RNA sequence: GGAUGACCCCAGGCGGUAGGGGAGCGUUCCCGAUGCCGAUGAAGGCCGACCCGCGAGGGCGGCUGGAGGUAAGGGAAGUGC
RNA sequence: GUGGAGCCUGGGAGUGAGGGCGCGAGCGAUAACGUCCGCGUCCGAGCGCGGGAACAACCGAGACCGCCAGCUAAGGCCCCC
RNA sequence: CGUGAGGGAAAGGUGAAAAGAACCCCGGGAGGGGAGUGAAAUAGAGCCUGAAACCGUGGGCUUACAAGCAGUCACGGCCCCGCAGGGGUUGUGGCGUGCCUAUUGAAGCAUGAGCCGGCGACUCACGGUCGUGGGCGAGCUUAAGCCGUUGAGGCGGAGGC
């Protein structure tokens, strides 16, 4: 916001040479190599993202902590239902769950829980897989995921 | 016991007024009374106030009797300073600091 | 994000200054005057350890000599006796002996006297 | 009754009952060693030429440790050059049991 | 095992006659009795030598044309203030000086080598008023 | 003249070593022989008013 | 040696400015975190002759402070006077 | 002749003011702490260390750390020492 | 501040709550001492924390025949902590030419720095050329955009080597 103006004459003042108070070496003035707004995004090869999604699940299975399910019994979009379904399912949420299905009903009861990360199936991603402890996928979720690695 | 009075933010220079205090730091109450009365400094008045007043407190607020009193310690720390602008030739302004003092007189009783 | 100075500086300064208590004037009070005095101290140390070896030697040898005087020979022969004979007592020790074991020293003088 | 022993290029005089920590010796704590004699004195008086050939002194390794940090530091001027090195010398504190001889 | 440093000692007085004695060669000796370098428990940092008493200093001998051809010197700080006394004139006015000087310049400098020169009590003339210390006559 | 000026800042040592004399020195008082108050001698007593033992200053 | 830098034995090299290569310490921020420490005291400040590290440092203890701080492992820089 | 030798290909440099000394020459005056080449060396960068009274380059000698141990180098061994 | 166009500052925080200190005593007052509130008043309004330079009071060592880049090494004294160990200070001795910069060369009588604190200088984007960790391989790869999610990724073969 400052004026482009030399603040006292070059020689003979007795003080050190200065330009204007816009300069970084003055309190006030612009900072040197400042952060300027930018774009950290990049285009990771398509194959590498696939093998990512392959490997991630592939690891979770290989550990036993995967689980494909056909449909969700007593659960029509109402937490305590799911909550109790999950009980009969083999997860009491002492481990975190990544949970995938296109079914707003299911993943809605299944939202709000600490140990649950909700997902739709076209939105399967490798951070989220590794992020969690236990993957409980689902069958069309499974075919979208299978339609992927091809 | 020990009795204390303290005058702070007093518009005299520390360095000038320490010299009244070093003339008491030690003396009886009565000696400090008669010194700060014929001492020819400005500091005389200022310090003879604190003193006089700590010897209240000792009596009134602290159950002490005068003629056991003596100036046990008495120091002067330096208060923040009124900065002022005094103009010189060719337009320079220099800065006067009209300095400032925190006087302290601390009393005790002397058994003897 | 701004990684501002904040605390680092105060902490090395507080450091070097504490390394420098005891010093005269601002050599103990100013950071950069302490820092500067401490560069000094450093090499005066490293030198003076290497110095103190040779320093003591000189001390001992001067005593040793003073002893061999008392029995009629110089340091520089007494240490050729001791040599060519076979005695390998170093002079921290000779200096020790000669001070607090006069007779025990006298022996060696003699065997040196001899070994010539 | 005393001796003078070479142990790690360095000769100490040693009466029995002395604490004398010296240049770190390879000896699990508790064991005991023998140090050559170079001279014995008081009571008797032998003289090693260079060794006494005969006797020796026996002592117990009270244990090891590291010496109070010397702070070695070089500085060269007008050349932008410093160096801090920390130093703790390994030592082996002993207990002079008795002399032989 | 740590070096032996002496505890407090005793002031051992010592008496020397100069006469027929080559000034320099004498002072060598005076200085090292003075310091103490002749006794095993010597220590550079402490006053522990002897208490040299020299007498008959006036009958010291010097070689060569030196009685004249060698000169003492004394700046005074003023201009032209360099005094110059020659050996002969020195011996003839204060001979006790000639030897003192001879020694002081073989003692170290600083508060010790000064504190040492304090001890060398010199006289031209045979008798010396230091009887109450019984100076142990020495052969130089 | 060419404006002479201090060449180095004076240390606290010298600074205070100079003031080694600024030592203030207490007044000198004596007993009025009449009011027995302390006062400086040869003055007329400020407290009773007497001097050479007569009324002088109507306090 | 042994067995895939675990650690031991041996021999050797190790002054260094311009400058090149390496391995590390710390500051701010992010994932780790719906977590974990914390008024039985966070960060900050003031001591320490103790502990670890060659070192930059990091621990530990006491006083102060009075509501924050944030690990293993990684990431990003307005990163050290 | 296995050496912080060499050769090959790439990455990053800095340097392109040098100074003293010995020797061989030009210039100058069979002057210069002078100038300019050549061959060496040392300082530069070894203003670290012993000698030379002191003192970049002269002699001794190439400082990883510690030692209240030993032999030596130059140079010293009458006191300072 | 400048006639003017114009330049252009500094300066945030008590506490949970004002419960913001009645009344008393020295004081002309300022201020302080009791008392009273508060968890806390060295949170008392000049108010969180409260560094450093800088000024002072009190205490331990030391200092008036001594020569100094202020240190270092060694020994001794006195003082404290302790029970063959430490810490503090400094009497004597030995050694010893500040930092930075610029230079063939500086303690240098060559530069800069009163001191403290706090700001203060190798970056970002696109493009090259090497190296490097990974993916695919006679192949590799998407751009803008379309769809999806609002901290979910997919699509798109135009085009590029
Ligand atoms: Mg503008
Ligand atoms: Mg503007
Ligand atoms: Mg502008
Ligand atoms: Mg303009
Ligand atoms: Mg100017
Ligand atoms: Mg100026
Ligand atoms: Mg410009
Ligand atoms: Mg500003
Ligand atoms: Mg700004
Ligand atoms: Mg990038
Ligand atoms: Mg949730
Ligand atoms: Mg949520
Ligand atoms: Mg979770
Ligand atoms: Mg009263
Ligand atoms: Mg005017
Ligand atoms: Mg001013
Ligand atoms: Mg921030
Ligand atoms: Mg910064
Ligand atoms: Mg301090
Ligand atoms: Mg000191
Ligand atoms: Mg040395
Ligand atoms: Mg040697
Ligand atoms: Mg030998
Ligand atoms: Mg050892
Ligand atoms: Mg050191
Ligand atoms: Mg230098
Ligand atoms: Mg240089
Ligand atoms: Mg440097
Ligand atoms: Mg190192
Ligand atoms: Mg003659
Ligand atoms: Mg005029
Ligand atoms: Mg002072
Ligand atoms: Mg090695
Ligand atoms: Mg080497
Ligand atoms: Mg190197
Ligand atoms: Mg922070
Ligand atoms: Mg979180
Ligand atoms: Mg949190
Ligand atoms: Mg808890
Ligand atoms: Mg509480
Ligand atoms: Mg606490
Ligand atoms: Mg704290
Ligand atoms: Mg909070
Ligand atoms: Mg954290
Ligand atoms: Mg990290
Ligand atoms: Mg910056
Ligand atoms: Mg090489
Ligand atoms: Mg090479
Ligand atoms: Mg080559
Ligand atoms: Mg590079
Ligand atoms: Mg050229
Ligand atoms: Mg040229
Ligand atoms: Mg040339
Ligand atoms: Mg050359
Ligand atoms: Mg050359
Ligand atoms: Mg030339
Ligand atoms: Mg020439
Ligand atoms: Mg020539
Ligand atoms: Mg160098
Ligand atoms: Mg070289
Ligand atoms: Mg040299
Ligand atoms: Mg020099
Ligand atoms: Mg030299
Ligand atoms: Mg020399
Ligand atoms: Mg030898
Ligand atoms: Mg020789
Ligand atoms: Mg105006
Ligand atoms: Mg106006
Ligand atoms: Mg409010
Ligand atoms: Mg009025
Ligand atoms: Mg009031
Ligand atoms: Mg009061
Ligand atoms: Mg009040
Ligand atoms: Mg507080
Ligand atoms: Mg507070
Ligand atoms: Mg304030
Ligand atoms: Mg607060
Ligand atoms: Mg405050
Ligand atoms: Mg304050
Ligand atoms: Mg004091
Ligand atoms: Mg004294
Ligand atoms: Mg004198
Ligand atoms: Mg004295
Ligand atoms: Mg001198
Ligand atoms: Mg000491
Ligand atoms: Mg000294
Ligand atoms: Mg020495
Ligand atoms: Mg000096
Ligand atoms: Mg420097
Ligand atoms: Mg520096
Ligand atoms: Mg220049
Ligand atoms: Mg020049
Ligand atoms: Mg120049
Ligand atoms: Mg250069
Ligand atoms: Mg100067
Ligand atoms: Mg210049
Ligand atoms: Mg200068
Ligand atoms: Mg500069
Ligand atoms: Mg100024
Ligand atoms: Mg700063
Ligand atoms: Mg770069
Ligand atoms: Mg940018
Ligand atoms: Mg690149
Ligand atoms: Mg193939
Ligand atoms: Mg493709
Ligand atoms: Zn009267």
């Amino acid at each position: 916001a400052y004026s482009g103006r030399k603040i006292w004459p070059q020689k003979h003042t007795g003080r050190a040479r200065h330009g204007d108070i816009g300069a970084p070496i003055f309190v006030g003035g612009g900072v040197v190599f400042g952060p300027k707004p930018r774009d950290y995004s990049y285009t990771l090869p398509k194959k590498v993202r696939k093998k990512g999604l392959a490997m991630a699940v592939a690891d979770r299975a290989r550990e036993g902590k995967l689980l494909l399910v056909e449909a969700f019994a007593g659960v029509n979009g109402k937490t305590k239902e799911f909550l109790a379904w999950a009980k009969e399912a083999g997860l009491d949420g002492s481990e975190s769950v990544l949970l995938v299905t296109g079914n707003e009903l299911v993943r809605r009861a299944a939202r709000n829980l600490p140990w649950v990360v909700t997902l739709a199936p076209e939105g399967l991603n490798v951070y989220d897989i590794v992020r969690t402890e236990r993957l409980v996928m689902d069958l069309d979720a499974w075919e979208v995921f299978q339609n992927r690695i091809g | 016991m020990e009795a204390k009075a303290i005058a702070r933010y007093v518009r005299i220079s520390p360095r000038k007024v320490r010299l009244v205090v070093d003339l008491i730091r030690g003396k009886s109450l009565e000696e400090a009374r008669n010194i700060l009365r014929y001492t020819n400094k400005r500091g005389a008045y200022f310090v003879a106030k604190v003193l006089e007043s700590a010897a209240a407190n000792a009596v009134n607020n602290h159950d002490m009797l005068e003629d056991r009193l003596y100036v046990k310690a008495a120091y002067v720390d330096e208060g923040p300073a009124l900065k002022r602008v005094l103009p010189r030739a060719r337009g320079r302004a220099d800065i006067i600091k009209k300095r400032t003092s925190h006087i302290t007189v601390i009393l005790g009783e002397k058994h003897g | 994000p701004r990684a501002k100075t904040g605390v680092v500086r105060r902490r090395k300064h507080k450091k070097i200054l504490k390394l420098a208590k005891g010093y005269w004037g601002l050599r103990s009070k100013s950071f950069r005057k302490a820092r500067e005095t401490l560069f000094a101290a450093g090499n005066y140390a490293y030198a003076h350890r290497k110095r103190r070896k040779r320093d003591f030697r000189r001390l001992w040898i001067v005593r040793i000599n003073a002893a061999c005087r008392q029995h009629g020979l110089n340091y520089s022969t007494f240490i050729h006796g001791l040599k060519k004979a076979g005695i390998e007592v170093d002079r921290k020790n000779l200096a020790d002996l000669a001070v607090r074991e006069p007779q025990v020293f006298a022996e060696l003088v003699e065997r040196a006297k001899a070994a010539q | 009754m005393f001796a003078i022993v070479k142990t790690g290029g360095k000769q100490y005089r040693v009466e029995p009952g002395l604490k004398l920590r010296v240049e770190k010796l390879d000896a699990e704590p508790g064991a005991t060693v023998e140090l050559p004699v170079l001279l014995l004195g008081g009571e008797k008086t032998v003289v090693g030429t260079p060794v006494v050939e005969g006797a020796s002194v026996v002592a117990e390794v009270l244990g090891h440790g590291r010496g109070k940090k010397i702070l070695v530091s070089k500085f060269k001027a007008k050349v932008q050059y410093r160096r801090k090195k920390g130093h703790r010398q390994p030592y082996t504190e002993l207990l002079i049991k008795e002399i032989r001889g | 095992m740590k070096t032996y440093v002496p505890k407090q000692v005793e002031p051992r007085w010592v008496l020397i006659d100069a006469e027929g004695k080559t000034l320099g060669r004498l002072a060598t000796k005076i200085a090292t009795l003075l310091r103490g370098k002749h006794r095993p428990d010597w220590t550079p940092n402490v006053a522990m030598g002897d208490f040299v008493v020299v007498v008959n200093a006036d009958k010291i001998r010097v070689t060569g044309k030196k009685l004249e051809q060698k000169i003492y010197t004394r700046y005074s700080g003023y201009p032209g203030g360099l005094k110059k006394i020659p050996l002969e004139k020195m011996l003839a006015t204060h001979p006790e000086r000639v030897l003192e000087h001879a020694v002081k310049g073989m003692l170290p400098k600083g508060p010790l080598g000064r504190r040492l020169f304090k001890r060398l009590k010199v006289y031209a003339g045979p008798d010396h008023p230091h009887q109450a210390q019984r100076p142990e006559k020495l052969e130089v | 003249a060419k404006h002479p000026v201090p060449k180095k800042k004076t240390s606290k040592a010298r600074r205070d070593a100079r003031r080694s004399h600024h030592a203030l020195t207490p007044p000198t008082l004596v007993p009025c022989p009449e009011c027995k108050a302390m006062k400086p001698p040869h003055t007329v007593c400020p407290e009773c008013g007497y001097y050479a033992g007569r009324k002088v200053l109507e306090v």
